């Protein structure tokens, strides 16, 4: 007695679990969709301002801070972009797992790495191993805005400009093809200058108001601004994605577990009524 | 067997002061089975005891 | 005879502590399987993992089983047993894959099987 | 309550871990860059 109590005790937990998590892999599908949407909303302002970016850099003096690289690197700015809710599956887990990877390619470097947070789950990562976190934000994993990248990048490339860092890198899980969510680390600062092509022959000449170094180290924290905040975007549609597996493979697991405990209650109760019956025919036997 | 224990376990007792005073404290142990706590002796010993 | 005065505090202290961590494993094994072990807390992943490499440890090479697997047994002395799982609670092999725990002896087999799988102690 | 605060003050109780995790690979490890048309290879 008292098994087959605690029997239905947990299958009746195991099928509240189910239920919720069932829920919550639906409710994150439609969210990826919204994700998806805001991504590919925000790409056309990157695009245009990547298109400007050039079209500066074609007649600049291409010697503004955040483009040259500096001899003595000591510090490197690292941006770690993870969730605030943990109903995601590796998602947190494989962002550290980049981000550790990355603190000890910077080590090897002799560079020290200085880090910054987005997320409750990299604040609790970070913590727990003593680290020291410069800054943390959140509460806009699920839907980031670009004020908040704004603000990211802002103080990012015032600890670049300064007590100070040599790089600047971010962490963040990269959304392809809704089937790769992939954890990946960029290098925002210093950039790097690459030549294509002249590509087009002789062309019209472009003007430039006041002039291009001017609107070419006004355009540059702006873009790494836009670029903050497509990684943003980016890690908000893959931890849509991660909640949606890790819910699917919860409501899965929490099926798989009914089964087996109903298995155990039916065999439970079976033992049950063979026993009291053996009890009952005993008594009626020995008196006989 | 609730008899059984139960007369058992009655014996220890605090006397008054008219016969002495004495006094017989019990330590009665029961093992159970798988944490089964609510078996046949051990929910009638845990109903006699203080 | 598991008891301070027989088989000494060391040993006594390196199996409660192997006793209280495969304990606490083994309260969350309904949370772990229904979500896994990414829900818990960071005290509680570092236990789940140091879990894990301990009861695979606490396997061994049988000389009786080279009949099913045709590899032969290992003897490892209480000493090293008691060394290797202490290093073990302490987080010493944290690093080390769950594999290469799994069916070996001493620490040096130990050492052997991580790097023929990648890691180095 | 004194003695026990003068205890206290007498009292004394019982740094990152390393992670053992080997470097990124540098080819991984994306740079942001800028598409200059520029002929300077």
């Amino acid at each position: 007695a008292a098994t087959l109590r605690e029997l239905r005790g947990r299958i009746r937990s195991a099928g509240s679990i189910k239920k919720i998590t069932k829920a919550q892999e639906l409710i994150a599908t439609s969210r990826i969709a919204r994700a998806q949407a805001r991504l590919e909303s925000a790409r056309p302002y990157a695009f245009e301002i990547t298109r400007m970016l050039t079209t500066l850099a074609a007649e600049a003096a291409l010697d503004h801070p955040l483009l040259v690289e500096r001899p003595e690197p000591k510090r490197a700015g690292v941006l770690v972009v993870s969730s605030d809710r943990g109903l995601c599956g590796a998602y947190n887990a494989n962002i550290f797992r980049r981000s550790e990877e990355l603190f000890s390619l910077l080590r090897e470097a002799g560079k020290q790495p200085v880090l910054y947070v987005v997320g409750r789950k990299a604040q609790n990562y970070y913590s727990f191993r003593n680290w020291n976190i410069t800054e943390s934000w959140m509460g806009f994993s699920e839907q980031p805005t670009y004020e908040n990248a704004a603000e990211i990048a802002s103080t990012l490339v015032d600890a670049f400009l300064l007590e100070g860092v040599d790089e600047l890198h971010i962490v963040y899980t990269e959304f392809k093809s809704m089937l790769s969510q992939s954890a990946e680390a960029h290098r925002i600062a210093p950039m790097v200058v690459e030549y294509v092509e002249e590509d087009i022959g002789p062309r019209t000449l472009y003007s430039f108001e006041p002039d291009a170094t001017m609107l070419f180290e006004s355009l540059l924290p702006r873009y790494l601004t836009t670029r903050v905040y497509a990684a943003l975007l980016e890690s908000a549609a893959s931890e849509l994605a991660s909640r949606q597996r890790a819910m699917k493979s919860a409501t899965d697991n929490a099926d798989d577990l009914i089964k087996a405990l109903t298995l155990m209650a039916n065999r439970e109760r079976q033992a049950q009524i063979t026993q009291e019956i053996s009890e009952i025919v005993g008594g009626a036997n020995a008196l006989a | 067997v609730f008899y059984l224990h139960s007369r058992l376990l009655e014996r220890c007792a605090k006397l008054s002061d008219d016969l002495g005073g004495g006094s017989l404290t019990g330590l009665p142990i029961i093992e159970t089975k798988a944490n089964d706590i609510s078996a046949y002796i051990p929910t009638n010993v845990i109903s006699i005891t203080d | 005879i598991l008891d301070p005065s027989v088989v000494g505090d060391e040993h006594y202290r390196v199996a409660q502590e192997v006793i209280r961590i495969l304990q606490r494993y083994k309260d969350l094994q309904d949370i772990i399987a229904i979500l896994g072990i990414d829900e818990l807390s960071e005290e509680d992943k570092q236990l789940v993992n140091r879990a894990r490499r301990i009861e695979r440890f606490l396997s061994q090479n049988m000389m009786a089983a080279e009949q099913f697997t045709g590899q032969p047994g290992s003897t490892v002395p209480v000493k090293e047993t008691i060394e290797a799982f202490d290093r073990l609670c302490k987080g010493d092999f944290d690093h080390v894959p769950e594999q290469a725990f799994f069916l070996i002896g001493g620490l040096d087999d130990l050492a052997k099987k991580a790097e023929s799988l990648g890691a180095k102690l | 309550t004194e003695v026990i605060k003068n205890f206290k003050k007498g009292f004394a109780a019982t740094v990152v871990p390393d992670e053992h995790v080997e470097a990124l690979d540098e080819d991984k490890l994306a740079k942001e860059a800028v598409k200059v048309k520029k002929p300077a290879p």
